[PDB]
């Protein structure tokens, strides 16, 4: 959504690559309105292919942090979100060969662009919708337990995550 | 610099922010919520606790509970889970260094604070703390010293009145009848027409009727002679899967039992002859400031014709040369929050926190001497 | 490095393969066929039974047995011969070394999935085994994790509702209403014009007769109106022994009973309102999103038409403001195997398997508990 | 003279008679069936509908429908088909000499007594009527007027705490699972053996199944383990074909959906936990007298060790010092229409009925202000 539209492209690994991969997700979001640089059904399989590299990824930068946590109380919200990563890029790679061999054999009559490259669609925006819980629950796990030995040798402090306090909730109507 | 936090932890929604602002950064549903059926996907599943909104948008799955009952907690363990998500996960901020003001109901138990006074200390280690009464607190955030603050939340309604800044507190009467006791009698209600809400997803869906159709009638007796004679008082409502259902009479039968609570059974006055009752035994002197400073807080006081209604009610017991104003702000959900962002931001308050060596020499006890 | 084994062992058709594939490796008919006639010529014989491909070829000299019927496997030395000859003679793989994804059905007989346990560890000795449900397994290769999939395959048809990855046991419908019983209506549809099909052997060819000139009318009652007062439905059909068929009205009046199933006999409702009273013992919150996702697997499924007649019928009985979206793949035959394939080549599945040394200390009644 | 009819038109079976007997002169299961097959024969034929106990005994060419679904009458064609054969064609009376008192459960539809009493007036032509509710006359049946009613039936299940003649509204508690949800929760466990019953002629030998090998077990975890370690438990049933079916420990996992309903899907709590929270909804001083007298009523209520087991767990929620006495009669399916054939014929009760003169002035709303 625009929550990670209202983060800073200067702040550590972790919200560098949550950046790129909203910028992968909006160019499949907007081509089942057709506005995006992404044109025919055989462009939507390459970018699902690359939005399941950079996704895979996050589950090797979210597993570094989620040893270093000291005690078996904290990490159980951030390895309930990285299982969920292992399985949504496990989907967007096999049900991309699978439809690039629907487009092979059948010819390019049988994709027809939108209600056909929805399935990379709909595994995508689960990724991203479970890839923002990965860099909030990794934010917490690395400032509630910052002065700890072994979360302070990965080099995360509070300053580098660059997410802000939130808006004021509107008074009424 | 060292801005604190203020916590307005009712039953029903939760209000964070800091102090000093003018509206909260955080207002999010207090409910914890399972799951309850069987996970057949690997990886969909290892998350057996969803906290605030996000158990909201997935409930059909879990089974919600309220960890806050009449104002008083009973789940010690899923309100660790709400106050978790308040500062870390809401409000992004740490709390080892700022002091949080928390907010309780009048007429509690002694043990519900001195538990408070622990978590607050032992386990999220703030520097500084401080326990206030709600309806102390909205008279803050009217500009008044002077009045009689009608506080109805979604636990307890309560009546506290305040002459010049002092307190009298044998006049202090409280209602556990409140704004989730009007939820569960309009699913009651609602069974006359066939449509059955049960489950405890399908009570987050019939609390939103209420906030949408519901209102007071100024006459309950006349206005049930025009819903039967005609349909000029029926409005749809369209559930989560597309039905649409009608509701007529319900409309304003739901939020009478605050003024008849004799409808769900209870025993006790209705709102509008126990705020004339806690008057009544306060002083001759200040009964004459008391009947024109009429403040209504809370969520439950926002009903389309409450404040017409109680004006109509207080004149038939008061006498006749009294002049009687009651003061509904149209901000008024959140008037106990304000009021929490004025005192801790305050420069005369800021002797009155409790330390965390002040903690060290008496015990979890200390909150019953400066609170 | 030991890639597992996934086979999807069907009624009516067998696939298999290796998981993380695209693509079965393995794909022929479930049938045992042995000789009904007098051998003459010495050497012609000793060989009592063709499994699979070549009870096709050299079918006119042998009687043709289904060892499954309904989803449960009534012949088990007959099923035992088509795993021999899935694994050996077709796949070209030892069993010793690779661990087995089978696939069942849901609401079978628990000794179904007993004896499956206790056949590959005590005669074919894989290391490891895992049992799974067929319409999960079509979920996981939609790209879904919420939706109501309907699998109608060779024996039985089921809805299985899921909401992101939690399944709803109780709305599980099946019906034994499926493909198989669609042929033998064709059998007896038939005999109106003089075709008599009888033997097992023909019973064969007028299965490729629905797969080729079946389809599913939009309007059926429309649809009789025109195929009797013209002759433009009429297709021909060349049978193996070189005589044309003709076929008029039969072409969709054979799919016609999955949406009217009082043409067998049978009390059932049709498939259009199984997968919507299935949608409505749900709970109120998710039946949103089961109206938006609505997958279709399984080979029966593969009429043209059988996706713009089901939202016709899904909407008329949905209120008027839900959107209804049927997702129909073009290659939604083998969906059932695909996310066989995904699910066991999973870096989070791999301390799922039912290991050999767990068969162990249990019995056979270990695959209830893990599955 | 002109002795009062008490029907008691429940779900599922349908008990009429004459007030002031003992004992119903009507009991007939409340089911109108109508031919699915192809007449063949001129003459058998010209019969559409056949109402109680001849479409039990021509069940297998019929598809049985029930007009009351959880005590809501959903057909209102097929209710006045067998009201018009309980008074003609079994109790062989004319109903425009006889006033009747039908019977309703608690918190239904206020249209669902607003037509009933549309119908025995202006087609039945009776010249009184009276609308009850059911828990109320199984206090009449038991010889008491204080006590909380357990009234487990084929729609609903509901409590009703009456304390000396005066009952409590706000703490009447109603559940949907009754005795037809366990019916079709045993046509789901027994497709685990391999027996599918699927039509509706099929789901009254099920029916039969649970009246006579379903019992309750005292402890389910402990009983759940020692069907398993031996055959003990396991007893046979002859279909009406011939064919024995064998039945283990699905005898008890079916009435333990009253006690955990968590089974069958739903969030409610049990039978046991119903009947003590809307004890703790009444007031202090009545407690004591609704723990001792527990009247349980209603055909549900009727498997063999339901009371042994509802005292083993409303003793574990209960203070330690009360006594609970669970009141089971032996003939407690009857004890609704008894109660109805007590108040009916009482001397006192003869100026409470709704007479044909006072329908006149109002409508079918008359009944809302007399019952
Ligand atoms: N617009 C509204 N109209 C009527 N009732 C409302 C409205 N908004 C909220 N309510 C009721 O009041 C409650 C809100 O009270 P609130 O002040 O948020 O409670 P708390 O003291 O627990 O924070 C809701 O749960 C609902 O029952
Ligand atoms: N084009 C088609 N039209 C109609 N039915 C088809 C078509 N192709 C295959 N079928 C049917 O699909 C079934 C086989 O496909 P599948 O669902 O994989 O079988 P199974 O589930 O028994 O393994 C058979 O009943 C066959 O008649
Ligand atoms: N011996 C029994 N054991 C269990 N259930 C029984 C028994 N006898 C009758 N029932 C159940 O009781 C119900 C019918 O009795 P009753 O309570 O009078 O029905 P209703 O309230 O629908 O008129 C049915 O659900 C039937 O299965
Ligand atoms: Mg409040
Ligand atoms: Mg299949
Ligand atoms: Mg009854």
């Amino acid at each position: 959504d625009a929550e990670v539209s209202k983060w800073d492209d200067s702040g550590n690994d972790i919200i560098v690559l949550a950046k790129q991969m909203c910028m992968i997700m909006m160019e499949m979001t907007d081509f089942t309105r057709g506005k995006g640089p992404l044109k025919n059904t055989s462009d939507v399989i390459s970018a699902a292919k690359k939005i399941a590299e950079a996704g895979s990824r996050m589950d090797k930068l979210g597993r570094t942090i989620a040893d270093h946590c000291p005690d078996s109380a904290c990490k159980q919200d951030l390895l309930a979100y990285l299982q969920r990563i292992a399985l949504y890029c496990h989907q967007l790679n096999i049900c991309s060969k699978v439809k690039a061999e629907v487009q092979n054999l059948g010819g390019e009559l049988v994709v027809s662009g939108v209600d056909s490259a929805m399935s990379l669609i709909q595994a995508a925006k689960n990724l991203m919708n479970a890839v923002v819980q990965t860099v909030k629950a990794s934010y917490v796990a690395s400032t509630k337990y910052q002065k700890s030995q072994g979360m302070a040798s990965l080099n995360l402090p509070a300053v580098s995550w660059k997410m802000k306090a939130p808006e004021k909730k509107p008074l009424v109507k | 610099e060292t801005t604190a936090l203020v916590c307005d932890n009712g039953s029903g929604l939760v209000k964070a922010g800091f102090a000093g602002d003018d509206a909260p950064r955080a207002v999010f549903p207090s409910i914890v919520g399972r799951p309850r059926h069987q996970g057949v996907m690997v990886g969909m599943g290892q998350k057996d606790s969803y906290v605030g909104d996000e158990a909201q948008s997935k409930r059909g799955i879990l089974t919600l509970k309220y960890p806050i009952e009449h104002g008083i907690i009973t789940n010690w363990d899923d309100m660790e889970k709400i106050w978790h998500h308040t500062f870390y996960n809401e409000l992004r901020v740490a709390p080892e260094e700022h002091p949080t003001l928390l907010t309780e109901a009048p007429l509690n138990p002694k043990a519900n604070r001195e538990k408070m006074t622990q978590i607050m200390f032992e386990t999220f280690n703030v520097p500084a703390m401080y326990v206030a009464i709600q309806a102390v607190l909205s008279l803050y955030a009217s500009g008044r010293t002077t009045g009689i603050v009608l506080d109805s939340g979604d636990g307890v309604t309560h009546n506290v009145p305040i002459y010049e800044g002092y307190a009298l507190p044998h006049a202090i009467m409280r209602l556990d009848l409140a704004g989730r006791d009007l939820t569960d009698y309009l699913m009651k209600i609602l069974t006359e027409r066939g449509y059955s809400f049960v489950t405890t997803a399908e009570r987050e869906i019939v609390r939103d009727i209420k906030e949408k159709l519901c209102y007071v009638a100024l006459d309950f007796e006349n206005e049930m002679a025009t819903a039967a004679s005609s349909s000029s008082l029926e409005k749809s409502y369209e559930l989560p899967d597309g039905q649409v259902i009608t509701i007529g009479n319900e409309r304003f039968r739901c939020p009478e039992t605050l003024f008849q609570p004799s409808f769900i059974g209870m025993e006790s006055a209705g709102i509008h002859e126990t705020t004339y009752n806690s008057i009544m035994k306060c002083d001759i002197d200040i009964r004459k400031d008391l009947y024109a400073n009429n403040v209504m807080s809370g969520g439950t006081t926002m009903y389309p014709g409450i404040a017409d209604r109680m004006q109509k009610e207080i004149t038939a017991l008061a006498p006749s040369t009294m002049k009687i104003k009651i003061i509904a702000p149209p901000e008024r959900k959140y008037s106990v929050w304000i009021g929490g962002s004025i005192l801790a931001s305050l420069s005369t308050f800021q002797q009155m926190w409790i330390t965390k060596q002040e903690y060290d020499e008496a015990g979890p006890s200390i909150v019953h001497r400066k609170c």
